[PDB]
């Protein structure tokens, strides 16, 4: 049975525009294994990202964190892209600007 | 990972009990095994514990105490087939045997009419069918050769008898002196 | 189970030896352990499984090869004295298990020397029953004696009537030393074979003390005077 | 507080980039030890790992890993043999074990075909709980050796828990620390009469906190929204809990009570 991935996109402080933070996009409960994670900037891979190895949950399902320094601005829109062979094509999740 | 003891040797008598003990000190513990292994020969396995308890195979069965990091291996009924070394081995906590140096058991056996007697065979000196309590003794002399104490069974007529031969480049009478001998020792 | 090379074999010193291993149980472990008198066995290398290997305790001196899944050789690089020992292959279904035992071979007696030059076959003989035993026990004890021989690498049998006899038979368990203060003294063993004085009293029964002897081999260099000490079967028969 | 120790292996059969075997050590949320395929090696992933354990350990679990792997890819070829499956397959395990915080302790081994249960070690009955006739096959195989599963039940009441306890003590100033959590109250009118209260947490470790909101001081018949507890990336983690309509948010968190009244 192949689950598809949860996508949560939000930042590691309450976000203010202007004030340097942290974009985390985690990646859980997806089988099988293999997975693709991109960060954008105005629909453009943002290079500098680090990520966690893959991980395991007790419900055979894995989880990724990727994320990259940033600051929030009006303009800057944010997401995370993912692929996964559950999905026909690559999910572009928005970050809700800490909505 | 650290030590293993066990007697390095016992002695019992046929139809007997013996009692074999082996204490560890370990980093860890993932099981004990003890492994019989006769003399010239390979070590075969002879049984496994890792949680407490008595489990019998046989006339073999093989105790262990966790908490006092304990165990024995009880032979009854005592055969000489028995006779041989007997090893103790802990698994540590990543998963590596730690050897004892073996218990080597001699069992004695029980000779109903003993008959001690010294005989000049054609030249050899042979001093057999002496009781099991009787301890033979090396020679004094390096032109003079001594063997120690052996035991045959003679299966068919149901007869086990010791014995010890001496020779040299010499006479019976004076051959096994340095050795206490029975007194009734029949010198023909 | 386990097949392991050679059982026996004389070395001289800086010589170079492999002892094969093979197992046919499909077990995916596999060890070369050394046994020396007084201690416990000692590991010297181990293969967790096939294509891989590592060290034991003792692995200085020793490489091995995890050649295919059945078997590991264990090699001797340059032989030296302290390398003489019984060596013993086992094999076990996995590693990293805690019940799982181990199936051992036979073992391999590896005697390492300065030089050839002290080894010697045995000298075989037998030893009558006494008359006095015969009428005394109603018993006849026949008596084998090999003598002189060096290393101590012997195995003494009894044949009666071309059939190996273990019933009334104790050979010593190990031999003496023939010169106790000589650091390369040759030893002696003897054995004992008791029969009914009946059996003895037949003429047309027949006893044999058979002793193998491992030695040199063919392709050993010897320029010694005195015959070549080979491996050989030295004999001695006794007519009831 | 409760603790824990886990490990899984991962096996996928004819991989696409993807290895072979992968396996993972865990104490509480944090990764201790990795090995794979590819690496070929047993390494730390918590420098309290690499600091207390020496290049022995390492170096013996490598190679039991080896041989750990090569059991994975010949139990998962078995399997895809019993369900007549060709093509990439997936076996997993996890095996471990909890220290609660009242002393009593808790162990569990299992196995996954496909990312689904398929068989459940009961180390109190000494059984293997088999999902299927395939895995039934399995638990006969395992049930006939009576040594290993006596094996196992030591393993995880035993070894397990005083590797959970060495492990506690290399790690205990990131493990047994507490970061309090910083919590506000967030009010707005959404869809026009529909009002949306959010109590939102962040900056707390150990992860575990306990949210919900209450009315009049008595518990709620309403429907609560509850966020996930997530990592924020620096080691703390954050979380929410919502309602539309005296309302007040309660938060536990190890052993402080709070309340945010609105
Ligand atoms: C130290 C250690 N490492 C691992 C590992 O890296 N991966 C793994 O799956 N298990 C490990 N274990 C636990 C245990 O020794 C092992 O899983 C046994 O097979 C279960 O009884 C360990 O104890």
């Amino acid at each position: 049975i192949q689950r598809t991935p949860k996508i949560q996109v939000y930042s590691r402080h309450p976000a203010e525009n202007g004030k340097s933070n942290f974009l985390n996009c985690y990646v859980s409960g997806f089988h099988p294994s293999d997975i693709e994670v991109d960060l954008l900037k105005n629909g453009e891979r943002i290079e500098k990202v680090e990520h966690s190895d893959l991980s395991f949950s007790k419900d055979w399902s894995f989880y990724l964190l990727y994320y990259t320094e940033f600051t929030p601005t009006e303009k800057d829109e944010y997401a995370c892209r993912v692929n996964h062979v559950t999905l026909s094509q690559p999910k572009i999740v928005k970050w809700d600007r800490d909505m | 990972g650290q030590n293993i003891d066990q007697p390095t040797e016992m002695t019992a008598t046929e139809g007997a009990i013996v009692q074999i003990n082996c204490t560890y000190q370990t980093s860890g513990f993932n099981g004990l095994f003890w492994y019989q292994q006769h003399a010239g020969e390979a070590p075969t396995f002879l049984s496994y514990n890792v949680l407490d308890g008595l489990e019998e195979k046989g006339r073999f069965s093989s105790f262990l105490s966790r908490s006092k990091g304990y165990s024995y291996l009880l032979l009854k009924e005592l055969q000489m087939k028995d006779s041989a070394s007997y090893l103790c081995a802990v698994k540590d906590s990543n998963y590596q045997l730690i050897w004892g140096a073996g218990t080597k058991l001699i069992i004695k056996p029980d000779i109903q009419n003993p008959d001690p007697a010294v005989y000049q065979l054609r030249s050899v000196c042979l001093f057999t069918d002496f009781d099991s309590q009787t301890n033979v003794s090396q020679s004094k002399d390096s032109d003079v050769y001594i063997t120690d104490k052996c035991v045959l069974d003679m299966r068919s007529m149901d007869f086990k008898s010791n014995s010890a031969v001496a020779w040299s480049n010499f006479a019976c009478a004076n051959a096994f002196n340095n050795s206490i001998i029975p007194e009734d020792t029949f010198f023909p | 189970g386990v097949t392991q090379t050679p059982k026996f074999q004389v070395l001289k010193t800086g010589q170079s030896m492999t002892l094969q291993c093979a197992q046919d149980m499909n077990h995916n472990s596999m060890y070369w352990y050394r046994q020396d008198p007084g201690m416990g066995l000692r590991l010297i290398y181990y293969s967790a499984s096939e294509g891989t290997t590592d060290k034991g305790e003792v692995p200085n001196g020793y490489n091995v090869s995890r050649l295919n899944k059945r078997e590991f050789s264990l090699r001797l690089e340059s032989a030296a004295p302290s390398q003489t020992s019984v060596y013993f292959c086992a094999s076990s279904v996995w590693t990293g298990e805690g019940s799982g035992e181990l199936f051992f071979g036979e073992g391999s007696r590896l005697t390492v020397l300065e030089d050839l030059k002290n080894v010697f076959p045995p000298e075989v003989a037998v030893f009558e029953p006494s008359e006095a035993e015969i009428s005394h026990t109603q018993k006849a004890t026949l008596v084998c004696l090999a003598t002189g021989f060096y290393p101590d690498h012997v195995e003494l049998s009894w044949w009666v009537n071309g059939k190996e006899v273990h019933s009334g038979v104790c050979t010593d368990p190990q031999p003496l030393k023939e010169q106790p203060a000589l650091n390369d003294s040759r030893y002696a063993l003897s054995s004992r074979l008791r029969v009914s004085a009946t059996f003895w009293q037949n003429p047309r029964n027949h006893f044999r003390c058979q002793v193998q002897f491992y030695g040199l081999s063919e392709n050993d260099e010897w320029t010694q005077d005195r015959a070549k000490p080979v491996t050989q079967i030295v004999s001695a028969e006794a007519w009831g | 507080r409760t603790h824990s120790l886990r490990y899984f292996r991962l096996g996928v059969s004819d991989p696409i980039g993807v290895p072979e075997f992968i396996s993972v050590g865990y104490v509480d949320s944090h990764p201790i030890t990795t090995y794979d395929s590819v690496t070929r090696q047993k390494e730390p992933r918590a420098p309290w790992m690499a600091e207390n354990l020496a290049p022995d350990h390492w170096e013996r679990y490598t190679q039991l890993l080896r041989g750990w792997q090569q059991m994975f890819k010949v139990e998962l070829k078995r399997l895809q043999r019993h369900y007549n499956h060709s093509g990439s397959h997936t076996y997993q395990r996890m095996i471990g074990c909890e220290l609660l915080e009242d002393g009593s302790t808790t162990g569990f081994l299992q196995y996954a075909y496909d990312g689904q249960d398929f068989l459940i070690f009961n180390k109190d009955t000494l059984s293997w709980l088999a999902v299927d006739n395939v895995a039934h096959t399995i638990k006969q195989a395992w049930e006939a050796n009576q040594h290993e599963l006596l094996y196992q039940k030591n393993w995880l009441e035993e070894e397990c828990i005083a590797w959970l306890k060495r492990f506690l003590e290399y790690g205990k100033d990131t493990l047994q620390r507490t970061e309090p959590p910083l919590v506000r109250v967030n009010r707005k009118e959404t869809f026009p009469g529909v009002t949306a209260l959010f109590c939102k947490a962040h900056g707390f470790y150990p992860p575990e906190i306990y949210m919900t909101w209450m009315k009049n001081g008595e518990e709620i018949v309403q429907e609560i929204d509850y966020g996930d507890i997530l990592p924020s990336g620096d080691g703390t983690y954050q979380a929410w809990a919502s309602i539309e309509l005296l309302y007040s948010c309660h938060v536990e968190h190890s052993g402080v009570h709070m309340v945010l009244q609105v």
